[PDB]
RNA sequence: GCCCGGAUAGCUCAGUCGGUAGAGCAGGGGAUUGAAAAUCCCCGUGUCCUUGGUUCGAUUCCGAGUCCGGGCACCA
RNA sequence: UCGAUGUCGGCUCGUCGCAUCCUGGGGCUGAAGAAGGUCCCAAGGGUUGGGCUGUUCGCCCAUUAAAGCGGCACGCGAGCU
RNA sequence: CGAAUGCCGGCAUGAGUAACGAUAAAGAGGGUGAGAAUCCCUCUCGCCGUAAGCCCAAGGGUUCCUACGCAAUGGUCGUCAGCGUAGGGUUAGGCGGGACCUAAGGUGAAGCCGAAAGGCGUAGCCGAAGGGCAGCCGGUUAAUAUUCCGGCCCUUCCCGCAGGUGCGAUGGGGGGACGCUCUAGGCUAGGGGGACCGGAGCCAUGGACGAGCCCGGCCAGAAGCGCAGGGUGGGAGGUAGGCAAAUCCGCCUCCCAACAAGCUCUGCGUGGUGGGGAAGCCCGUACGGGUGACAACCCCCCGAAGCCAGGGAGCCAAGAAAAGCCUCUAAGCACAACCUGCGGGAACCCGUACCGCAAACCGACACAGGUGGGCGGGUGCAAGAGCACUCAGGCGCGCGGGAGAACCCUCGCCAAGGAACUCUGCAAGUUGGCCCCGUAACUUCGGGAGAAGGGGUGCUCCCUGGGGUGAUGAGCCCCGGGGAGCCGCAGUGAACAGGCUCUGGCGACUGUUUACCAAAAACACAGCUCUCUGCGAACUCGUAAGAGGAGGUAUAGGGAGCGACGCUUGCCCGGUGCCGGAAGGUCAAGGGGAGGGGUGCAAGCCCCGAACCGAAGCCCCGGUGAACGGCGGCCGUAACUAUAACGGUCCUAAGGUAGCGAAAUUCCUUGUCGGGUAAGUUCCGACCUGCACGAAAAGCGUAACGACCGGAGCGCUGUCUCGGCGAGGGACCCGGUGAAAUUGAACUGGCCGUGAAGAUGCGGCCUACCCGUGGCAGGACGAAAAGACCCCGUGGAGCUUUACUGCAGC
RNA sequence: CGAGCUAGCCCUGGCCAGGGUGAAGCUGGGGUGAGACCCAGUGGAGGCCCGAACCGGUGGGGGAUGCAAACCCCUCGGAUG
RNA sequence: GUGGUUCGUGGAGCCAUGGGGGAAUCUGGGCGGACCACCGCCUAAGGCUAAGUACUCCGGGUGACCGAUAGCGCACCAGUA
RNA sequence: CGGGGGGAACCUGGGGAACUGAAACAUCUCAGUACCCAGAGGAGAGGAAAGAGAAAUCGACUCCCUGAGUAGCGGCGAGCG
RNA sequence: GUGGGAGAGGGUGGUGGAAUUCCCGGAGUAGCGGUGAAAUGCGCAGAUACCGGGAGGAACGCCGAUGGCGAAGGCAGCCACCUGGUCCACCCGUGACGCUGAGGCGCGAAAGCGUGGGGAGCAAACCGGAUUAGAUACCCGGGUAGUCCACGCCCUAAACG
């Protein structure tokens, strides 16, 4: 049956991507976190 | 007058129509539609703000003049008589002599090919807007001002109309659609006769997806619900108020006034609903 | 089965600070009427449910008993 | 027994007790006969089919030698419902 | 450290046990190889074929093609592979997207708001599966192709030449530009047939050398032309409107054409040319190549839902925008510039492999699930995308061999009976398509209706009616009518394809719902009522700005109840709510200061403070019932009895009206009576003693409707008496691979006792050689889940209110 | 941090085999003083009917360490709203 | 009206300040815990100002600190699979 | 000419919880903590008396010890200081 | 046919004054109302009585008659429009074209009914005060349908002379 996963690219992007986690107080403090914590990827691939 | 049906289907033996006959035009003036966007009874936070709305016919905006006084003595000449879904009136096209056209929303009886004016000027006949205070005393009279130059509000609607009933000072009383006793200013516009298409509170819509056709959704009672959601919800099986009726915000919805008292309005008002 | 009320004139009922208890209707005797009603004038009257106790004195306060009215008997 | 002993009834499948419903053997009879009453022995076997109700029970129809009463975690849900 | 359902890890038990993932299905020969049911090839067999074939989009991201490999991945095997290693492969001015447009929304100069962070917001900008925009056919590669090649077409930019013209934009205007249902005409896609055209070969097994059988008889194409169709008036005069200007557009008037007449645009046909091109045989190709061939290349018919296209009609619920494009003028320039035609030059960036209803995507899996668009052939069955078979094409589902027990699953049939089964006809069965006949109560006159119940249905010959296309004809195609016969158990001969009736409850209805135990009598629904709301509306969201309401205006909008329709919806305003009430009472801050007090020599500074004035609220007066709500008791009485129209009296704000009633409500209760049955706790009809109906939490009815829930009957049945037999897939055996929960350890019997009260484990008896396999479930208080019931905890959380206290709001 | 599941709305697109029923209207006829109205033919309406796709999830059976952490088979509801 | 302080309205000053009113320039003003007197202290409504202090991403020294289930999550291509 | 963004912890400023404790709980506690925000810097804040507060005293600010769990605060409870 | 007449005959659209009620302003005070008599009710929160302004609906005094008109039901301020029936006169036209009338069709007071409107007065039902043995009556205070308009129904009557 229909799951919870329905990959689609412009939402990936546009929902976790490097330009919404900026535009926001909240987005910014993700990517400070994640690089504090030497995260690899800062935000999902997609592409 | 309305349009009736055999009952071929349950829900069509109660159905009613519109009755079309008045209607001359049967797609609108291009320079007068607009797109207008469909809220879906949400704000501009995504909110819904008014309950129970949405869906419903695509609809192009018919922008409307309800200032009359911009056009000061031109003639003009009734060319259609249309049918506006964005009212339960009707609305009649104008054509000006000085080659403007403009949409008024259609009194009742008049007709197309009718010449129509606009100022302290101006016939006393149907069509003709004014400022109130040359309209003599007694005059039915709709799409009103409530005050000077700031466009037609009162008496709007399918059948509406309101009536002049005396003079005093700057300020003329008019009894409102609603029967309320007003105050009006004498500058304010006013253009003579009833609104027409009076027929349209007898149509019946007969099923629910015509209600729906109309963006109005279904609508749930107090009742119907739980106490998390309405002042009414829960109980076991069925059960009365259990209290003073009430909204989903818990304010009384029996005769509660809720016009603030104090308004600045109040000194002109003069009676009720 | 468990808690609540009540029991006062023939009927329906009020009332009591513990000391002489009342209303309406019924009922009795007179009047009025040709005669019945309606009306008018007189009129009583009950051991205040039983049973113990308190007290000088109990319809009145106390504790039980009857019978009647009420409410309850839920979770499995 | 609450770090779980699934709870009515039906179905399936039995098994035991006897305070015996029937069949077998008895005594007394207010036992003529036939048919009963009552008590005694006796548990080998038997102990129907339907209407109503979830029902157990019970009532009713039509039969019968008879249409017994109980126990087995109100027998039996790692057997079904 | 021995325990914490402890933590981490390792290894056991169950066990060679369940399972190896759709019951579409396999068999042999040959090859390869150390090894072959599993890889390749051939032949046979079977399954899909509105797909299980083919093409897009997402998503995936090398899975593509080739060589060399088999440790692991593959539910077995593997020489194979979507796996390991290596090399190769994706080619565009025209396909898609971007150097175009706008949509919701997003963002956001101006501007507004907010402690900070931020929130809003006009223009503008961003944003597409919409709008605009120029490529078709074939060939080629192991792997890409509208991309490379071949052929024939075309767009934009730049520059130049010629001809034309007041040129000129971000401004004005037109256009773009729109719904739903139905639909005309002409075409095309697609298909069928042909005795005509072309073609290897075939005559078996009794017949056929035949007007035999088998195979094919097309594709693209500028201008031109032809057929069909879309768009569209021409001229003048006035002109104050389209935020300047306009010669444009709009508006008035007069004059011409009414018509595609013309002009224009698009479909299709034809077209210089270019390409393709079967069966069959041969070559070995793993996959194609050769030939067939100088292939033929034509007539008829069916015919879209596609095209002409902005076509037509009707209807109400009234159906985007912007650019491209055309037109007008403005600065400005008119040597510019623009328009047309021709020529040269110039034309960038990203995608392109492969999978794609799935072994490559979403589901931990090579997972019986989920996944949008297009194409989807033939024959037959009334039609069709349905069903059966089948083409192209694709597959036989990555364990097999055997056996032919119980038992299970899916399936077939059954003597007599026919619901006796059971909570219930649950399940199965009956019925079943089309044509004709025929069809009741009741009804809102539509329905009920497919009511019900019947008849017909195949093939053969003869005759015969109308239509489409052709020509008015043959031919092909469609719809039939009548007659005579033939065969079988049976002719919708297989597949797909209602069992029906009566009578109650509830809900009017179609809808909606607890994703994953409830689809309903619940919600919704049209409709009815109350109420609020005069518009900067009430109401909602937000601290605000803002916004929804609504670019709406009382025939409107919010809230609430009721819930089509019909006939109706009584009485009580004491209490609560709401509504009204300029008086009176009370009332906080504030005002006011009679009086008092502290200190100082004093002037003074400071503190307290009565009267009186002083909002809303509340008290008080009154209204209000489709506002929250409520709507009695006792005694007596009639010339048989019984009952009580009648009387009396207590109480209340008023004591339940119509209607209905043992009910989705009735405790007693299986009430009593009647109906139905041989028998009826259910069901239907009555009665009324209504524990504890009753009028918009509506009362009583109602045709029609219902995968709701009762009760009855007919029909038919393996539901049952009462079971039997058969099939296939498991179970069983052999070869391969090989889990799980559970588990203190175990050398783990019965009875009667005893024991913490239900003992393999203690006592006494009794029984009992060791160990397995297939079976059944009585026990191990079997497993699973630290009982969800119950209580406890001064544990939690959702909900309510005239509980306390607060806050928003008012 | 989440509306890539799910619920509503907003913008922009797409899809719904085939058959049946036959509303208004229109036309003709009849009727009348004129009408209402009647009949036929035409017409093609509808939360109309039957049934695929598609959307569902009614009843039963299977599954229950599944093929599946909701599936499979039979059956069944809607199918121009 | 409220915050700060030990001060929770208390006899409640001081410091700050959202609202109202609203001065003076040494004979001015604040303060010493309500207020008044007396006696003292201090000069508001502008600004700056090293050091002594805090911390440890970073380098170094040293452990009656661990020794691969320890010690950082990571001794190893780990904020990785 | 400058600003913008980053930095382990430390700093300041604007805002600011609840569990908890009080063996219930509301004032009180937790706590001006957690956390969010703005800003600083190698530190930051603070600082040169309209101060203390009883001496006729002391002299900017910061930091440690002490004063001292004192003075006090406090449903005069828990506790705070 | 011609020329004349009378009339509340009918349909429509307008329009006037008296009065009742409510509201606003003024003035003014203690009662008003009501009946057999009373009470309910209204009134110092300023009633009644009076004056001024306003709103709204219904019915048309005098004329008015025992009168007129209509087939009946019925029809009454005024104005206009549209329209029926009718009478007289003159004796002009048609030439029996007539009477009645089962069925049919149309009209049809009041009450009632549907869907809208409208609602001052009145007023079934209902409430309250009296009266009474009771009083679901007569009288009093309230009061909702209705009465009024449009459209459509109902089709009754002591629809009677
Ligand atoms: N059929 C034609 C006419 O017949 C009569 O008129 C007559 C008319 O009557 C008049 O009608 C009027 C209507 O009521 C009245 O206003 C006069 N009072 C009255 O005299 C006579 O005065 C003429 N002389 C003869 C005329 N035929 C009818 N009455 C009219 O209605 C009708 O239109
Ligand atoms: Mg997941
Ligand atoms: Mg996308
Ligand atoms: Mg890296
Ligand atoms: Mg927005
Ligand atoms: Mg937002
Ligand atoms: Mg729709
Ligand atoms: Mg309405
Ligand atoms: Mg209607
Ligand atoms: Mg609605
Ligand atoms: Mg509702
Ligand atoms: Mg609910
Ligand atoms: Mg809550
Ligand atoms: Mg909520
Ligand atoms: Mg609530
Ligand atoms: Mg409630
Ligand atoms: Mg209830
Ligand atoms: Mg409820
Ligand atoms: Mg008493
Ligand atoms: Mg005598
Ligand atoms: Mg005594
Ligand atoms: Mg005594
Ligand atoms: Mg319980
Ligand atoms: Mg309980
Ligand atoms: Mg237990
Ligand atoms: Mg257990
Ligand atoms: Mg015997
Ligand atoms: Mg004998
Ligand atoms: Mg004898
Ligand atoms: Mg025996
Ligand atoms: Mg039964
Ligand atoms: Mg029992
Ligand atoms: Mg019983
Ligand atoms: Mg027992
Ligand atoms: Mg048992
Ligand atoms: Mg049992
Ligand atoms: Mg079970
Ligand atoms: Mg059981
Ligand atoms: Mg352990
Ligand atoms: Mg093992
Ligand atoms: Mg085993
Ligand atoms: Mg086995
Ligand atoms: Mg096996
Ligand atoms: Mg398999
Ligand atoms: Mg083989
Ligand atoms: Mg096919
Ligand atoms: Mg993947
Ligand atoms: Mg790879
Ligand atoms: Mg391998
Ligand atoms: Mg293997
Ligand atoms: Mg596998
Ligand atoms: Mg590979
Ligand atoms: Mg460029
Ligand atoms: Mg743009
Ligand atoms: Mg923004
Ligand atoms: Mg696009
Ligand atoms: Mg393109
Ligand atoms: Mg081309
Ligand atoms: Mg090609
Ligand atoms: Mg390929
Ligand atoms: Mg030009
Ligand atoms: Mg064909
Ligand atoms: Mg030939
Ligand atoms: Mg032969
Ligand atoms: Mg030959
Ligand atoms: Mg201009
Ligand atoms: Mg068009
Ligand atoms: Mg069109
Ligand atoms: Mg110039
Ligand atoms: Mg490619
Ligand atoms: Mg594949
Ligand atoms: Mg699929
Ligand atoms: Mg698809
Ligand atoms: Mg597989
Ligand atoms: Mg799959
Ligand atoms: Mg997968
Ligand atoms: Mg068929
Ligand atoms: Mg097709
Ligand atoms: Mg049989
Ligand atoms: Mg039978
Ligand atoms: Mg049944
Ligand atoms: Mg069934
Ligand atoms: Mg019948
Ligand atoms: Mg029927
Ligand atoms: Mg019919
Ligand atoms: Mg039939
Ligand atoms: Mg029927
Ligand atoms: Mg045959
Ligand atoms: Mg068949
Ligand atoms: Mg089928
Ligand atoms: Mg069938
Ligand atoms: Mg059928
Ligand atoms: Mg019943
Ligand atoms: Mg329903
Ligand atoms: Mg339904
Ligand atoms: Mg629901
Ligand atoms: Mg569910
Ligand atoms: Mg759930
Ligand atoms: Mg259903
Ligand atoms: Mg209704
Ligand atoms: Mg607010
Ligand atoms: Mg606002
Ligand atoms: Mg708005
Ligand atoms: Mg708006
Ligand atoms: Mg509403
Ligand atoms: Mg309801
Ligand atoms: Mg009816
Ligand atoms: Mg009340
Ligand atoms: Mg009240
Ligand atoms: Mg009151
Ligand atoms: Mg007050
Ligand atoms: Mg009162
Ligand atoms: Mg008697
Ligand atoms: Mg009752
Ligand atoms: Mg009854
Ligand atoms: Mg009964
Ligand atoms: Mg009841
Ligand atoms: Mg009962
Ligand atoms: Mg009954
Ligand atoms: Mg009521
Ligand atoms: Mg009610
Ligand atoms: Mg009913
Ligand atoms: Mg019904
Ligand atoms: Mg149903
Ligand atoms: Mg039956
Ligand atoms: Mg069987
Ligand atoms: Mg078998
Ligand atoms: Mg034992
Ligand atoms: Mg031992
Ligand atoms: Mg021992
Ligand atoms: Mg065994
Ligand atoms: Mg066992
Ligand atoms: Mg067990
Ligand atoms: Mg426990
Ligand atoms: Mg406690
Ligand atoms: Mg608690
Ligand atoms: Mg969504
Ligand atoms: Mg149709
Ligand atoms: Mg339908
Ligand atoms: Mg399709
Ligand atoms: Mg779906
Ligand atoms: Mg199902
Ligand atoms: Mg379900
Ligand atoms: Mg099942
Ligand atoms: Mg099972
Ligand atoms: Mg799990
Ligand atoms: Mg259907
Ligand atoms: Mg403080
Ligand atoms: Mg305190
Ligand atoms: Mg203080
Ligand atoms: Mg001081
Ligand atoms: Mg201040
Ligand atoms: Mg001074
Ligand atoms: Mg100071
Ligand atoms: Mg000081
Ligand atoms: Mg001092
Ligand atoms: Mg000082
Ligand atoms: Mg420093
Ligand atoms: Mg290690
Ligand atoms: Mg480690
Ligand atoms: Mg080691
Ligand atoms: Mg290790
Ligand atoms: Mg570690
Ligand atoms: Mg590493
Ligand atoms: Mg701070
Ligand atoms: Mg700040
Ligand atoms: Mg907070
Ligand atoms: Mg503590
Ligand atoms: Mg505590
Ligand atoms: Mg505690
Ligand atoms: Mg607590
Ligand atoms: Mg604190
Ligand atoms: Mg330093
Ligand atoms: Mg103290
Ligand atoms: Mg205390
Ligand atoms: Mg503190
Ligand atoms: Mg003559
Ligand atoms: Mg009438
Ligand atoms: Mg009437
Ligand atoms: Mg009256
Ligand atoms: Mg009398
Ligand atoms: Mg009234
Ligand atoms: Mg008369």
């Amino acid at each position: 049956m229909k799951r919870t996963w329905q990959p689609n690219r412009r939402k990936r992007a546009k929902t976790h991507g490097f330009r919404a986690r900026m535009r926001t107080p909240g987005g910014r403090k993700v990517l400070k976190r994640r690089r504090q914590k030497g995260r690899w990827r800062l935000t999902p691939a997609v592409r | 007058a309305v349009k009736k049906f055999k009952p071929y289907t349950p829900s069509r033996r109660f159905m009613t129509v519109a009755d079309f006959s008045e209607i001359t035009k049967t797609e609108p003036e291009k320079s007068l539609v607009k797109p207008l966007k469909k809220t879906g009874g949400r704000n501009n936070q995504g909110r819904i703000t008014v309950r129970f709305r949405g869906g419903g016919h695509k609809r192009l905006y018919r922008i409307i003049d309800f200032k009359r006084w911009d056009k000061v003595g031109i003639p003009a000449k009734v060319a259609a008589i249309e049918y506006d879904p964005n009212r339960s009136a009707r609305i009649a096209l104008l054509h000006y002599v000085d080659g403007e056209k403009r949409y008024i929303i259609a009194p009742d009886g008049l007709q197309v090919g009718q010449q129509v004016v606009a100022g302290p000027d101006a016939p006393i006949q149907v069509g003709n807007a004014l400022p109130l205070r040359f309209i003599p005393v007694g005059t039915v009279v709709h799409a009103v001002e409530l005050e000077p130059k700031k466009g037609a509000k009162l008496a709007r609607a399918a059948g509406t109309s309101a009536q002049i009933q005396g003079r005093e000072g700057d300020y003329v009383i008019l009894r409102l659609p609603s029967g309320e006793l007003r105050k009006v200013h004498g500058e304010c516009y006013a253009t003579v006769g009833a609104v027409g298409n009076a027929d349209h509170k007898n149509i019946v819509l007969g099923k629910a997806g015509r209600s729906r056709w109309l963006g109005r959704r279904p609508h749930v009672r107090g009742a119907a619900m739980n106490p998390v959601d309405h002042p009414h919800g829960g109980g076991e099986g069925r059960a009365p108020r259990g209290r003073p009726p009430a909204s989903p915000w818990g304010w009384q919805t029996k005769g509660l006034k809720t016009r603030k008292r104090r308004k600045p309005s109040s000194r002109f008002i003069i009676a009720r609903r």
